[PDB]
């Protein structure tokens, strides 16, 4: 079956080396360490989906793009920032990336 | 054929008659004229004589079916399928498409046509019969979308001499 | 339209249905394509354009009046106003005439027609459909002239697209 | 042109539009297509070329001045100066023609027509989309016979490319 | 040609004519339009002109022969390869179908059509003649399958010139 | 349709009606015939029958995001497709296009044209009407190329019937 | 040819080019299309075959002679010796007709037409392109009627293929 | 169009009309139909219709620049390419070329046409009335090859619908 | 043409007058019809135009050198070659083809036809006269298969006007 | 154009005039039409409008330059590549081809003919009337093949406007 919304919730964190342990751990190296709050891990799932329904439905591999786009901010000046504990939180992922309405589609070649 | 689509109140129907008219004889009289696709989701009538009435039909389902049922982008890439080097040879029929979101008109010669503003669409010999009953009750009356399509499609049925009372309707939701 | 007489067991009937097409529309579905005259005792049933039918009926008309109904003269008397010298005019309609004695087929360019054995006559573009169930049930049932009439009627205003079923029988006792 | 009459409540209302079209341009957009008859008590409505609908109307109106109006009686009269031996010329014209008693549509090859039970009639190109509006709110609103009337003339200007908007219409108290 | 197929208590016969005409001309009176496919499981009534009448036969077998007979899914296999991208060119000529399960008429444009609740189909210019006197039959007698095919061809033979009274008929089981 | 540009005092405008007609009858009025293309740098009106109509205006951009913008090369480079050994179908329909620079007439069968002197152009049934107007201002008024085309436009949806008063007009800059 | 008129400021003005084209080759350029008639106090000017636009001149010139010039009457008069019984004999020519105080078009198949509110009147291949230039002038400038005639004629004789730029004006004092 | 091209005294000009026709409506009056070919080195004047007239243009050029300018055998080597077994499409258009040495007509079908003794050629419509009054002239009057196509086009313009007094002409050296 | 061939008495003959008509006019009248093929074990006569009608000769040949001279195979083998998907042209013009064994009519367009009980064939516009000859005496004479072709040829070629009585007969053995 | 060939003494001549005609015009009078090919072995005289008539001799020639002349051989391999699968277009032409052994008449559709007995070859609009005269003189003098060709073909340019009295003839040896 395709993957719902509850279900992209779940990929995010309990699959053995899932995204948010990733990089939970890719940017502790850094000497950093970040929290993924659970109403947080919502607005990923339930935020990858609203965009499978709305452009090629790639699946799974979807949160990759997402979370690439999250992790963009800290990903860069994680270094410049030794020792801190970022919340990722509704908040933040919630204006960290912004909105994806659908293209233009009809304006363009429809009479 | 005559095959007329309203919508009225979150809802979304669209009948059609079913006459299979040869020259000026009716070779069969119940056809189901509306078909619906995308396991239910969305509702396509057609008219311009079987053949091509239906490759038109199949082509907008391996469409959908390969566009997770959006409508108006499955119908554009049909279109695109025309509009480009090399035709897509050209088909004599049309159709009537519309499912929860929006609700469309094409044409197998490679255009897509949007309703006006009160959302109605017909076509076949007798469509603008319908056509015109619609818009008279659309904006008279408070009839549901299914009343308006069923008396519609009847009014047509007694001028169009290729269009019958024997009609399928089919709604969404 | 269709128009189909049969004679059986000393009835006569003359029946057709009641559609006026103009072009591929439908103007009138009541019409009456067959009616009395001569006090009554001759049945006319007419196919072909209207005005031309009317006319070519009103002129069989008084033929008849001026040879105390006699069917078969006044016919024959009628085609022989155009098969002479000075032309009538050609009409673009013909007319089954019937009275106790006689079944006929009078045209607009004047020429009487008798029936085949099987006494059936039938005119208009569902002609042929309504003569062949017609020769169909004459031959293999029991069925009373008026039964056959009202039938073959039906089974052909089900094939042609320019006859209904709202028909307009006549018989004569 | 488009010209539609709808009788309703012992009202009779002829109403239709005013484009006068030479081939695919227009020449005049306030033609009175509707007008009154013998001392304002009948209506008549024409379709059809420009001249012959104009003599098609000046001839139904002598009649009607030597028959004290009789609107049935004049219409029957008229059509037969074309069904007999010397034809009167076929007209490319049609009226539509009521009085407080009837409603009736005559023909330039003479033939009058009655209209079906709805007691509806509608000629000129845009005929069938006034047909269909009107029959839809005659069967399904209180609307008066004036505003059906007005109704349908838009709905079929809207569709008729020979059909504009300025409307000439007329009731008989 | 005139092919007709009726339907009877667990019976299905198939019949046509044997007239191959050229212009108004007849060449060939003998000629077998219905023929028998897949080792006598199925019934095959042509029309249309030899030449894509004959490839259409073919074309049906081709495709039996490659689906265990299963009329229904060698139908539609057929004309699937009609509705796609690259057509199969277009054949002037349609096929009745039938085995003990269901019956068809298939057209060499690529569609496939079910018969109407009574089970009857004709094809060709007799066509209509037959399908009349068939539907006139089965309503009002107790006449076989087999002896209704057989007098509805005869009085499809007399009305269409195109059409003998020499004809080839085949049943099942 | 009817589709015109004026430009005057730096200005470039173009404007154009919005009926989609199908016969003698009008299918959608609000269609907008002039839509921008390179992110707003150019304006381009078609006209001949959506289709070919749109899959002309496609190619352009095709050509225009794909030469920088430069209206004139673009052009070229498209009418060269149709001018080679291999043509490029054959497009029953012609465009209006226009930037701060220059203003162009391609049509689908491989040619671009310059305007005259005065810098106008139209296309469409209703052009010449419009076009008319158009010089008729221009070289008799102040008005802005803006309130010219606004004006034109309506003076020819006045007179073609296949045009109406419901307009979409855009300009540069 | 290309006839317009203009009526502003208590004048009249008819004027015409004088392209007499025979077939698609030029006899003669200098044609007077407008002339004077009844004591040079009513205009007209001429479009349609050569012969014909003469004798309906010649005949309207009658009639004028019988009346006292009123121009009014006079076409009606004229008008009604077609819309009769006795027909009179369709030409193919209309003419613009003017006085102090009317304008009128008459044409050969009998029918008189008023102008429009704005009081303009074109006919002829090159009409309403004379037409529209007229309309623009006569809504956007303080023009005088003269002016506008002489610039509408010329901006339709660049249009039309078959109107030249030689004109010949009459206004009326 | 009129293109005409006359020869005298070691002098080779070429002249033609400015006038694009569509329809019976005049597009574009100035455009230039006799242009520079090989640096400046050949004349070529064109007829029949925008795109093929142009693309018969290029495929001369294409010829020129890849046979050092030989006019003869530039012109055969495209003549052969419509003689073989795979066609070059087919123009409808044809062209009069001429350098210091020879003069030719090509058409887009595919052959090469040498003058006559006096050589003097013209194409298009307005052709041969260009042609006879070249030949006229040449034959009977001292005047330069330039004041002949300059004498002959206005000769030519004034009898043929489609050719204006708007000409461009160029001559060799 | 006319090309007759007759059965009787283990005779097969097959003759064809010589007469090769462009338009009205006759070009050639000695030409031989009747060719022998597979070293004169066959019999071929053929019609329908020079070109089609030996392509389609040849065609039939190399089908017979690539089955052993069986007539019957050869024929099918050769039909099948147009009911396929990738049709093999279509030829305008037929054959009758006899050996000792069988007689066949083969046209371009992919049937093979067998003769009726009586072993006659005729085709080409001469055709059917000779065919009627040939019934007549096959039915009533005694005459041998070579008379009677012989005699049936110039029945024909007196009554067609595309049929000379210099014809070339061939038989076997 | 009226090219003819007679044969007499060992001689063997083909003549042919030289107008080149367009619609109802004479665009050049002086064309060769009978051109010399193989080194002067072989005549060759065309005929069916310019493009094809050319065509038709190259592809004779690069078949007679790969065949050592042979004339018959050469025809015939030249129609054996228009009666194969993959025809080789379709000539709107023909050639009359002659050497000091044969003379023949190759068509572009496929087909070589052999002269009649008497041996005199006609081809062109012009063609028939100089196959009378040739003929005629042929069986009632004793003048030579070229003064018969000479003569014969002047009696054909005064009967058909398609041909002039400017021929050009070639003989062999």
């Amino acid at each position: 079956t395709a993957l719902s919304a509850a279900d992209f919730e779940r990929i995010l964190t309990e699959p053995h080396a899932s995204l948010t342990e990733q990089y939970k751990a890719l940017m502790a190296t850094e000497g950093v360490n970040i929290a993924f709050t659970t109403d947080a891990v919502k607005k990923i799932a339930e935020a990858a989906f609203r965009v499978n329904e709305k452009t090629e439905n790639i699946g799974a591999r979807r949160l990759h793009t997402v979370m690439e786009r999250l992790m963009d901010k800290i990903s860069f000046s994680a270094s410049d920032m030794n020792g801190q504990t970022v919340n990722i939180d509704a908040a933040y992922v919630a204006d960290a990336l912004g909105e994806v309405v659908e293209n233009e589609d009809l304006s363009r070649f429809i009479l | 054929t005559t095959i007329v689509s309203v919508r009225r109140n979150g809802q979304v129907v669209v009948g059609g008659d079913g006459q299979v008219s040869l020259g000026n004889t009716v070779m069969k009289g119940n056809a189901r004229k509306v078909r619906r696709l995308y396991n239910g989701k969305v509702l396509a009538g057609f008219a311009g004589g079987t053949a091509d009435a239906f490759t038109l039909f199949e082509l907008f389902e391996r469409k959908l079916e390969m566009h997770q049922g959006h409508l108006l982008k499955s119908a554009v890439e049909l279109a695109k399928d025309w509009r480009t080097d090399r035709a897509l040879r050209k088909l004599e029929a049309m159709l009537i498409v519309a499912d929860e979101k929006e609700s469309l008109i094409i044409t197998g010669i490679g255009d897509v046509v949007q309703p006006e503003e009160d959302q109605i669409l017909a076509i076949g010999s007798g469509g603008n019969y319908a056509l015109s009953a619609a818009r008279a009750l659309v904006e008279n009356t408070e009839l549901s979308a299914h009343e308006i399509v069923e008396k519609s499609l009847r009014i047509a049925g007694d001028i169009c001499v290729f269009t019958n009372t024997n009609f399928t309707i089919e709604e969404l939701p």
